[PDB]
C-alpha cells in the first residue's frame, strides 16, 4: 500500500520536473518561435503595406 | 489547473486519510 | 488492426457510447448514442445523402436531421439503430470486427432482462461475435474505483442505480433504482432557460442545452446560499455561446438544474434525492456491513463530475448517518468513463474467461441464454 | 361606467384581446392586439391623422397602415404598444379607470418571467392599478369548464402549451410546450395560396388570409381521404370574398393548413403534432392521474373552432392511448371564450381575494413579485 | 493563485499534522 503512495510521488515528481521543463520550454519554444516568426510577418506586412501605399500614390499620378 | 486537479486529489485524500488515522489513533483508546 | 483476440468493451448508454479494447485503461473513442435522419425534402440532384447518419455524423449534419437515442434510460429498444452505432464504433473507430473478438457490454443490476437478451442476440446474429458477456455496471464501477465493498452511485444520463456490494456480493434488497438522471437535467434546463427568455424545444436546441449543462453547471455544497447570491447578483452568472452566435447568460439555473439530483421535486419526481437513496441502501444492510459501506460511497457516471457533488452528498449522508462512524465519498478523476474501465478490468481477468457465452451455446439455446450464463 | 369596483379581466394574446368586468359571463371589449401606423406621405392638410391607431382603429384605417402585433408567441415584446391597447380598451371601450379596478391578466405556465413582471409593472406604474394578478390560462379554462382536472390545450395564435392540472394542482413536469400556433397556420396558408396564384404578403393581405383561415378551414377526421377528393374535385372547394369584390377559390388548402396541427413538418417544425403533446401531457403524469386526464382533455382558446377538431383530437389521442380507457374531450360552445370566463370566476372569487398583489407589496418588492405571489 | 497556494499548503499541513497526530496518539493508545 505505501508503495502506491511512493509510486505516486515518483511519477508526480518525475512529471513535475518533466512539466516544469515542458511547461516552460513548450511555451518558450512555441512562443519565441511565434513572435520571432510573426515579428517578421509583422515587419514584412508593414513593408508590403508601405510599398502598396507607394504603389497607390504612383497610380494616382499615372 | 491540471497540476492542481491531481495535487488536489492527492492532498485531500492524503490529509483525509492522515486525519482519519489521527482521529482513530486517539479514538481507539 | 489488433494483434490479439482481445475482448471488445463497450458501454452503450442513453447518453454516450464508450469503446475500446480489453486491457486498456480508457475507451479509445467516445461519441453520443445517436442515429439521425433528415426531416426535409431534398431538391438538389447528385448530393449523395444518407437515409440515416451515425454518431458524430449525426451531429455533424444535424442542421436538417432529427436525432434519436436507441437506448431509453438504460434499455435498448431501437436495436436497428444500435446495430449501426456498434458497426460504426467497431469498424470506423476501433477498426476491429466483433467476428474476430469476444464482446463485453454492460447494464445496471435491475435493468429489465430484455436489454441483456437483445444485446446478446444482435452481437451473435448480425456481427457473428464468437462470444458474449453482459456485465453489471455496478461491478464494473467498483472494479475501476478499486473496491470490493461500497455503494455504486452511477448517476449518469439514463438512470441512477444506487447498489450496495459487500466483499464482492450483492445486497439486492437494498438497491434503490431511481428515475432521476442526467437526461432529465437536460430537459429541465431547457425549461428553466425558457423562463429566462431563451426557449429550447427542438433537437438542435436540446443538443445546445446539453452542451450548456456539461460546460456551465455545478451543484454547490450549500444550495440555498448559492441560490440566494445567484438570484441577487451578476457575479455568479456565466455566459454561453450558442452555435449560431447567440449568447445566453445563465444565473441560478446553472445550479438549480443539477440541484434536482438532491431535490427531484423540481422535475415532479417523488424522491428524497440521491443522498437519501445512498443512505437508505446502507441503512437496509446489516450493521457489520454499514461500517464499510458508509466509508465507501463510490461515484461513477456523469453528473458526479459537478463541482460540489461529492461534498454535497457526503454532507447529507453524514447528516443522516450516526456519529463516531466515518462517512466518505470516493470520486476519482476517472469519472463518467470509469464503467468502461471496469469493463476492461473484467474482460481481461483470468477468472472471467469461463464466464463467456460462446457462439455454440448461443445458437443451441437462443439469446435467453444470457439470463443464465452471465449472472 | 361600472357600478362596482370589480377587477377587469383582460386576456391579452398574440392575436386578440378579450376584455371585460369580473363577475360577468363574457368580455365587453374585444379588440385585435394591433397598433397601426401610416406608411405613406401626406398630401392634404387638416386631415386629423394619428401617429398610431389601436384595436379597431388600426383595422378600420388599415388601407394605408402597417399593422404590428405587440405580443408574439405568448409574450409582450412591445410594452409601450400594449399601454396604447390597454388605455383604449380600458378607458374608451370598457369605460373604466384601472385605478379602482385591480385587473387580471393571463399567461402560459412556462411563459418567460420577464413577461409576467413587465405586465405587473405597467399596470402599477402607468395605470396606477390598486392591485394586480396574472393568471394561468389553464386554470381559467378549467374553471370555465366546471373542472379541477384536465389537460388544457390552449392552442391559440401564439403557443400551444399542452398543460395538465389535477385536483387543482399543476403537474409542471408534464407540460409540453409546442412551437406551433394559429399564427403559423396563417403563414402556411399564405404560402399555399401563393401556389394557387394568389400571393399574400402585405398587411392587408396578412389580415385577409387570417380571415380566410377562420372562415374556411377545417380538419375533419381523415386527412388523406379528404385530400384525395379535395385534390380531385371542385365539389370540396369554397370561395372567399376579398375586400375589393374579387374572389379566391380554395380547395385542399382549406384542410392542409390546420392539418399542420397533426403534421407540424408542414411549416418546418420538429414535432409529431398537438395530439402527441396532449398524449404526453397525460402520459407523463402518474399512473393514477392518467385516467382522469384522459377523461378530461380540455379544448381552450383559438383553433378549437376548426370543424372536426374536438373529435379529431379524441380520435388521435385514443389511437395513442391504451385500450379500455375512456378518452374524452371537453369542447363546449364557450370554446375560446373560456379563458375570459375563468378570469371572471377567479378574479371575483372570495377565496382568491388574498391572491391579489396590492400596490404596497408591489413597490416594496418591485414587479418580480408576481412570480412569488400569483402561484 | 492565493487559493491554490494557501490551501495546498494548509491541506498539506493538515496531512502532516494529522500524520504526526496519528503516530503520536497511536503511541499513546
Amino acid at each position: 500500500f505505501d508503495d502506491i503512495h511512493r509510486k505516486r510521488m515518483e511519477k508526480d515528481l518525475n512529471e513535475l520536473q518533466a512539466l516544469i521543463e515542458a511547461h516552460f520550454e513548450n511555451r518558450k519554444k512555441e512562443e519565441e518561435e511565434l513572435v520571432s516568426l510573426k515579428d517578421r510577418i509583422e515587419r514584412r506586412r508593414a513593408e508590403r503595406a508601405e510599398q502598396q501605399r507607394i504603389r497607390n500614390e504612383r497610380e494616382k499620378e499615372r | 489547473m491540471d497540476a492542481i486537479k491531481k495535487k488536489m486529489q492527492m492532498l485531500k485524500l492524503d490529509k483525509e486519510n492522515a486525519l482519519d488515522r489521527a482521529e482513530q489513533a486517539e479514538a481507539d483508546k | 488492426d489488433e494483434d490479439e483476440t482481445t475482448a471488445l468493451v463497450c458501454d452503450n448508454g442513453s447518453g454516450l457510447v464508450k469503446a475500446g479494447f480489453a486491457g486498456d485503461d480508457a475507451p479509445r473513442a467516445v461519441f453520443p448514442s445517436i442515429v439521425g435522419r433528415p426531416r426535409h425534402q431534398g431538391v438538389m440532384v447528385g448530393m449523395g445523402q444518407k437515409d440515416s447518419y451515425v454518431g458524430d455524423e449525426a451531429q455533424s449534419k444535424r442542421g436538417i436531421l432529427t436525432l434519436k437515442y436507441p437506448i431509453e434510460h438504460g434499455i435498448i429498444t431501437n436495436w436497428d439503430d444500435m446495430e449501426k452505432i456498434w458497426h460504426h464504433t467497431f469498424y470506423n473507430e476501433l477498426r476491429v470486427a466483433p467476428e474476430e473478438h469476444p464482446t463485453l457490454l454492460t447494464e445496471a443490476p435491475l435493468n429489465p432482462k430484455a436489454n441483456r437478451e437483445k444485446m446478446t442476440q444482435i452481437m451473435f446474429e448480425t456481427f457473428n461475435v464468437p462470444a458474449m458477456y453482459v456485465a453489471i455496471q455496478a461491478v464494473l464501477s467498483l472494479y475501476a474505483s478499486g473496491r470490493t465493498t461500497g455503494i455504486v452511485l452511477d448517476s449518469g444520463d439514463g438512470v441512477t442505480h444506487n447498489v450496495p456490494i459487500y466483499e464482492g456480493y450483492a445486497l439486492p434488497h437494498a438497491i434503490m433504482r431511481l428515475d432521476l438522471a442526467g437526461r432529465d437535467l437536460t430537459d429541465y434546463l431547457m425549461k428553466i432557460l425558457t423562463e429566462r427568455g431563451y426557449s429550447f424545444v427542438t433537437t438542435a436546441e436540446r443538443e445546445i442545452v446539453r452542451d450548456i449543462k456539461e460546460k456551465l453547471c455545478y451543484v454547490a455544497l450549500d444550495f440555498e446560499n448559492e441560490m440566494a447570491t445567484a438570484a441577487s447578483s451578476s457575479s455568479l452568472e456565466k455566459s454561453y455561446e450558442l452555435p449560431d452566435g447567440q449568447v445566453i447568460t445563465i444565473g441560478n439555473e446553472r445550479f438549480r438544474c443539477p440541484e434536482t439530483l438532491f431535490q427531484p421535486s423540481f422535475i415532479g419526481m417523488e424522491s428524497a434525492g440521491i443522498h437519501e437513496t445512498t443512505y437508505n441502501s446502507i441503512m437496509k444492510c446489516d450493521i457489520d456491513i454499514r461500517k464499510d459501506l458508509y466509508a465507501n460511497n463510490v461515484m461513477s457516471g456523469g453528473t458526479t463530475m459537478y463541482p460540489g457533488i461529492a461534498d454535497r452528498m457526503q454532507k447529507e449522508i453524514t447528516a443522516l448517518a450516526p456519529s463516531t462512524m466515518k462517512i466518505k465519498i470516493i470520486a476519482p478523476p476517472e469519472r463518467k468513463y470509469s464503467v468502461w474501465i471496469g469493463g476492461s478490468i473484467l474482460a481481461s481477468l483470468s477468472t472471467f474467461q469461463q464466464m463467456w457465452i460462446t457462439k455454440q451455446e448461443y445458437d443451441e439455446a437462443g439469446p435467453s441464454i444470457v439470463h443464465r450464463k452471465c449472472f
